[PDB]
């Protein structure tokens, strides 16, 4: 007769990703440059989405 | 079209999400007044809406 055995599945041999290139033009450099922030007491909420 | 607003077929498009860190309970609208150039003999200030 027929007996079922462990299923046959092929794993993917590659993993390569293509990301965006320019879009939003340097998220941290337009308003904060590289590393430059305000004083301690000014805990301003500045999030970039 | 004939109807001023009840009939329509579209969607509202988001642009940017922003925070506002203060309690809000009341709202008020503004308006613009066009300066009216009157004759010197009128001696009065008027606006056109
Ligand atoms: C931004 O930071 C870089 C180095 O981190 C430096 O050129 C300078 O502090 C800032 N750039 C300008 C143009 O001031």
């Amino acid at each position: 007769g027929i007996y079922q055995t462990s299923n046959f599945r092929v794993q993917p041999t590659e993993s390569i990703v293509r990301f965006p290139n320019i879009t939003n033009l340097c998220p941290f450099g337009e308003v904060f440059n590289a590393t430059r922030f305000a004083s301690v007491y000014a805990w301003n909420r500045k999030r970039i989405s | 079209l004939v109807r001023d607003l009840p009939q329509g077929f579209s969607a509202l498009e988001p642009l940017v999400d922003l925070p506002i860190g203060i309690n809000i309970t009341r709202f008020q609208t503004l308006l613009a007044l066009h300066r009216s150039y009157l004759t010197p003999g009128d001696s009065s200030s008027g606006w056109t809406a």
